[PDB]
């Protein structure tokens, strides 16, 4: 984004999480539950948001970054 | 090294080591000893005569002076 | 305490490399602070920053002199050797080496005159000093107060403090030392001077006189002043 | 005796002031026929040198002719051995062709060339290139005397040191070079040190096609041996000025200060070994037709003026006097410093940055970064004393502590660090490729714009003409006010740490501490941005930490780990930092730090600087390509 | 580079009213900048440094303040130990450029421009050369405009204006115009001018004279 754009001082520094509903726990990204998921095992995601070029930016998850293709919404409220 | 232009027609001690070293490869002479009692050349033959026993893929036992 | 000394060539021909050197004692150059930075200022302009040197030994040249300016320091002699290449007449200035520091008060020395000029102090014809004297007439100060001054031309010592009846008239009203001399076009100077006295003091029996005391080349020419 | 010296230097010195150099150079009655006397070769041919020797030998049989030129010739080193095998007199080499190192010398020659050795002079050019921490170098050998010797000696010194050396691939320059055949392998050498054991015209040429094949850069350190640099009289114009030239003598060092060194060892063994031999001087009739208890092999051990002049097997000086010179912009030698019998006597510790060697180098590319003493940040440490050296992930830091307060001496020791501004920097080096110069200077703490008084790293920082440095700290008004601050990679903010009812910053009983928080220890580090941003919130609360001000940050680790403290307010990473290695857990951060201040840690950069971009860029590159979680591993360990 | 403005040297204060040294700036504005003092022949001495504090041996009616780009040195007590040219020197950027210099004076003078021409002696004219000096005195406005009209044809390119050091019993200057000529030139030209355009002469005086 700094190569066409710029950006401004930071007003909310926040970081990026999971949401769950408490297998049951994700316990993150990083374990291999849902790094490599399968078909009936894809989660939430929003085309063309910060989560989808977090993913596209990632060079381990590009195995994910494909899977995430079936349930891509048009904005967070449906997810 | 030190001879720039310094050539000859007669074989010197490395030639004369070289030719030695072919001859045992053929009857398969690897553990061989070394009696040269001279120092100066004496020093480069051995030389010579190691490396071409490692380049052969073995080592001598006796190469020193 | 904290002194400085200026020293370096006086009188030395464009186009070379000058040999200032900034001495000093009781501080050093890395000492966690106080350093050195040479700065000129030209006779009739203000001051100019070229370089400067600081604690850690680095060096931060002019983008505009950025051909020749090189600043060089030691820390086992305590002296700042500044080499300045491709020099010429606008580079004659005096060269002052004052603290840098963000401390109460930089201090500040006395420095030494740096005049690049091809010509010598003791040149053939263009150094000595040309008397000349202006007789006064019955068109300008006929009636009004009366004046005469030797002009000195062509001359390259500047350094000529001319004495005007020495114990004699020198407190007369005279301003030879305060009258700075004019750098002329071709390598020398010229300077002037005014005298207060009465017209009438020509007729009384009182003749001034104008001793050129020229400490350049030691010619201490004397010319009577007449009408 | 009669001491020959036959200067054959092309300088046409006065030869008169050598006769009466017998009186101060231990002048003894014992020896009878002291015949001194002094030539001038003219002709630089060696039928000249062959009869002027001729006519030397038949003046009453002339005994240890010294000789010695001003340039380095190999055929006046072979004429000179060869005179020293036949004629078999203990011939001293002072400097030019007398002086050029062989690779195999006879046995029974008496060349004793003064000055270092091959091995000597590879040594000092390894401790001077350690010293600057560069370990990618290019040796390129010749087909002059002295090239397997010198790549044996390379080979061995870089087993031995266990701290990393790029061995690249050897360039030989036995046969002539057509621009063929050697361009291609010059263009492979990407290496910073360029190892040039050449001659004079050989490194020349090599100058030569770098600057016409484009190879000259701002990064290329050519260094050559005392074999290139073998005058103080005749210096090309291919060469760039900071050519690393390592001889064993210089204009110091003339031939008239070896002279009178060389008469005097002479004329010392004379008089120690007389007794076995009454008469020394005893050689050849002349050229036409013409070792028990001589004078050949016994000059070995005669320490002249307290100097180690000691000569080997093959004769050579084991603790020269040589003196490391660079070269200046005007075509000149500037002295850096010398070599002394102990260790290496660098006077210039400071290496400049030169960014312009050559007229035609208008790339600047040669950066300088400051930083100081932090507890959170990288930790300051000496270097290594086993090998006085360090390794590549620890950056060399120029160290400026003073021995005491009143005197004025800064050793500038080379000490190695490791830390988190460390990684940050050889990462920014490694994907940036950009040149620095770090420093660590004693100064201040932070500084701000009370009453315009700046110390510190802060202090230095705020004014221009400074590129960056690594030291990253809370974002304030006047530290972005000032300069621009890259983009914050880090989001922790300020917040308390209470040595468990309290609720942070917000609770009651810091409004009023007269009934519920007596006033206790609270303040932070003497000049502190904790302190301006509570200046600039609470004037009260800054008053309270203004008179309960406590000691530096090491003594609040001990008195949090004491009890006596009983909150500490900083920035929540050195929060987290402190109690990721508490002494069983006791403090507990109570509310993290994004509710009270939300500040970050920006790199201090210059205000309007090309390089803000480049930096902004490769800080939004590390913090977006996946490594967050593996930095946030690897920095913070906390256990508890 | 920071360009500095200072205020021209033409600023006379009398003693006892204030002195406001109006240094402007430029577009790059700063917030530090250390106040100094060049006498006569002396080394310029830092008198307030970083507008905020005094530096050792400064009096204390020497204040400084101002932010952004208008700077002032605030001058409370003008005396006579207060002699000599200030300049506002910025340790701010890079580049560290001086101020062109204020030159405090007392604007009171009352005295007539002394103006006499004298034409050159026979001794000069035997070298070749011919410089006419239209002599200056007893004046305290340094802006004079001399006019050199020579048989109606105004000089320009050849004068040597050479200005003197203001002296402190009348406090008025001096001024020496050479009318750099030859002999071949002084023989062509017959009448030789001297007008000087001064504030205190109302009518301009043109002192002019015959040759023989």
């Amino acid at each position: 984004r700094a190569q066409y754009i710029e950006f401004s001082k930071p007003f909310k520094y926040q970081g990026l999480t999971i949401l769950v509903k408490k297998e049951e726990r994700i316990t993150g990204i990083n374990d291999p539950r849902l790094r490599n998921p399968s078909d009936k095992f894809i989660y939430a995601t929003v085309k063309q948001s910060s989560v989808d070029i977090y993913f596209r930016r990632q060079v381990e998850l590009s195995t994910m970054y494909r899977h995430m293709e079936k349930h891509n919404y048009e904005s967070a409220a449906e997810a | 090294s030190i001879h720039l232009s310094f050539l000859r027609t007669v074989p010197p001690y490395s030639h004369q080591s070289s030719v030695w070293f072919e001859m045992m490869r053929v009857y398969n002479w690897n553990h061989i000893i070394l009696l040269v009692s001279d120092d100066h050349e004496g020093r480069a033959a051995q030389k010579r005569l190691e490396t071409l026993l490692e380049e052969r893929e073995s080592k001598a036992e006796k190469v020193l002076q | 305490q904290v002194t400085l000394k200026e020293s370096g060539p006086g009188i030395l021909q464009p186009s070379q490399t000058l040999s200032l050197t900034c001495s000093f004692s009781g501080f050093s150059l890395s000492s966690s602070g106080v350093g050195v930075g040479w700065i000129r200022q030209p006779s009739g302009k203000g001051l100019e920053w070229l370089a400067h040197i600081w604690w850690d030994d680095i060096k931060r040249y002019n983008p505009a002199l950025k051909s020749r300016l090189t600043i060089s320091k030691d820390t086992s002699s305590s002296q700042v050797f500044l080499k300045i290449a491709s020099v010429a007449t606008a580079d004659t200035a005096t060269y002052y080496c004052t603290r840098m520091e963000t401390a109460w008060f930089p201090y500040w020395g006395q420095g030494t005159l740096v005049t690049v000029s091809a010509k010598r102090a003791d040149a053939r014809t263009v150094a000595a000093p040309s008397v000349f004297i202006f007789p006064p007439s019955d068109e300008q100060l006929k009636s009004g107060t009366a004046s005469v001054v030797c002009l000195l031309n062509n001359f390259y010592p500047r350094e000529a403090k001319v004495q005007w009846k020495v114990d004699n008239a020198l407190q007369s009203g005279n301003s030879q030392e305060s009258v700075t001399e004019q750098d002329s076009k071709d390598s020398t100077y010229s300077l002037s001077s005014t005298l207060t006295l009465s017209k009438a003091d020509y007729e009384k029996h009182k003749v001034y006189a104008c001793e050129v005391t020229h400490q350049g080349l030691s010619s201490p020419v004397t010319k009577s002043f007449n009408r | 005796l009669n001491i020959a010296v036959l200067l054959g230097h092309s300088h046409d010195v006065t030869e008169r002031e050598l006769r009466n150099l017998w009186g101060p150079e231990q002048a003894t009655g014992l020896p009878l026929d002291v015949n001194v006397v002094a030539l001038l070769m003219n002709r630089t041919d060696p039928k000249s040198l062959i009869t002027h020797v001729c006519d030397l030998m038949s003046g009453a049989r002339i005994h240890g002719l010294v000789f010695g030129d001003d340039t380095d010739q190999e055929a006046v080193a072979q004429m000179l051995d060869f005179i020293s095998s036949q004629t078999f007199i203990p011939i001293l080499g002072i400097h030019g062709g007398a002086s050029m190192i062989m690779a195999d010398k006879d046995p029974t020659s008496t060349f004793f060339q003064f000055g270092a050795s091959i091995q000597q002079q590879a040594t000092v050019m390894l401790k001077i290139m350690q010293d600057y921490d560069w370990h990618v170098f290019s040796l390129v050998t010749t087909i002059f005397p002295g090239y397997r010797d010198f790549i044996s000696f390379i080979k061995t010194t870089v087993d031995n040191s266990f701290v990393g050396w790029d061995m690249q691939n050897v360039i030989t320059l036995d046969t002539s070079f057509e621009d063929a055949k050697t361009q291609v392998q010059l263009k492979k050498i990407h290496s910073s040190v360029i190892l040039l054991y050449c001659s004079k015209d050989e490194a020349v040429l090599i100058l030569s096609e770098a600057r016409s094949l484009g190879l000259t850069g701002y990064d290329f350190f050519w260094i050559v041996p005392s074999l290139v640099s073998g005058n103080t009289e005749l210096i090309p114009k291919e060469f760039p000025s900071g050519l690393i030239s390592v001889s064993y003598d210089d204009w110091d060092y003339s031939l008239e200060a070896r002279v009178r060194d060389g008469l005097g060892i002479l004329t010392t063994a004379a008089s120690s070994m007389l007794e076995k031999f009454s008469y020394i001087p005893e050689a050849k009739a002349s050229c036409y037709g013409q070792p028990l208890h001589t004078l050949h092999q016994f000059m070995v051990n005669v320490t002249w003026d307290g100097k180690d002049l000691s000569f080997t097997e093959e004769g050579y000086q084991v603790h020269p006097r040589l003196v490391v010179i660079v070269l200046n912009k005007d075509r000149e030698w500037e002295k850096v410093g010398k070599w002394e019998n102990q260790t290496l006597s660098l006077r210039h510790a400071v290496w400049p940055r030169y960014k312009s060697f050559s007229d035609c180098e208008p790339d600047d590319n040669h950066l300088s970064i400051v930083t100081l003493e932090e507890a959170p940040f990288v930790i300051v440490e000496d270097i290594d004393p086993l090998t006085e050296t360090c390794v590549r992930n620890t950056v060399p830091c120029r160290k400026f502590v003073k021995i005491n307060n009143s005197t004025n001496e800064g050793m500038n020791v080379k000490k190695c660090c490791k830390g988190f501004c460390i990684d940050i920097l050889k990462k920014l080096s490694r994907t940036v490729k950009f040149t620095y110069d770090l420093y660590l200077v004693t100064n201040g703490k932070h500084g701000k714009k009370v009453n315009n008084v700046w110390n510190g790293m802060i202090g230095e920082v705020v004014y221009q003409r400074a590129v960056m440095a690594v030291g990253s700290l809370t974002i304030n008004e006047e530290r972005s006010e000032v300069v621009d601050f890259s983009v914050p990679f880090v989001e922790t903010g300020i917040s308390v740490m209470v040595s468990d009812q309290v609720t942070g910053l917000s609770d009651k009983k810091f409004q009023r501490p007269h009934d519920y928080s007596p006033p206790f220890r609270f303040g932070t580090v003497p000049n502190g941005s904790t302190e301006r941003n509570i200046r600039n919130n609470y004037p009260y609360m800054h008053q309270y930490m203004t008179r309960f001000n406590q000691r530096g940050v090491e003594d609040a680790l001990v008195s949090l780990k004491t009890g006596k403290l009983d909150a500490f307010i900083y920035d929540a990473a050195v929060l987290n930092y402190k109690a990721g290695r508490d002494e069983g857990c006791k403090l507990v951060t109570i509310g993290s730090g994004y509710i009270f201040a939300s500040t970050g840690y920006g790199i201090a950069l210059q205000k309007g600087s090309p390089w803000k971009r480049q930096i902004d860029l490769a800080l939004l590159q590390f913090v977006g390509d996946g490594e967050m979680e593996e930095l946030e591993t690897l920095w913070l360990t906390g256990i508890c | 580079d920071i360009q500095m403005t200072q205020s021209p040297a033409s600023l006379s204060v009398s003693v006892g009213e204030t002195v406001t040294i109006t240094c402007r700036a430029s577009e790059n504005i700063y917030s530090n900048l250390a106040w100094y003092q060049q006498k006569q022949g002396k080394s310029p001495q830092l008198l307030v440094y970083a507008t905020t504090n005094l530096a050792d041996g400064v009096p204390s009616r020497f204040s400084g303040s101002g932010s952004g780009t208008q700077y002032s040195l605030k001058i409370n007590s003008l005396q006579s130990e207060d002699f000599g040219s200030y300049y506002c020197q910025h340790f701010w950027g890079t580049p560290w450029t001086f101020g062109g210099g204020t030159k405090l004076e007392i604007k009171r003078t009352v005295a007539a421009p002394s103006v006499f021409i004298f034409p050159p002696s026979d001794e000069q004219l035997k070298s070749g050369t011919a410089s006419v000096v239209c002599l200056l005195n007893n004046f305290y406005p340094r802006e004079a405009k001399v006019q050199w009209k020579v048989d109606n044809a105004l000089q320009s390119g050849n004068s040597q204006e050479s200005v003197t050091e203001q002296d402190s019993k009348d406090s008025t200057y001096s001024l020496s115009s050479t009318l750099t000529l030859s002999k071949a030139d002084y023989e062509k030209h017959k009448v030789y001018a001297c007008e000087v355009t001064h504030q205190g002469l109302s009518s301009p005086v043109t002192k002019s004279f015959n040759r023989g």
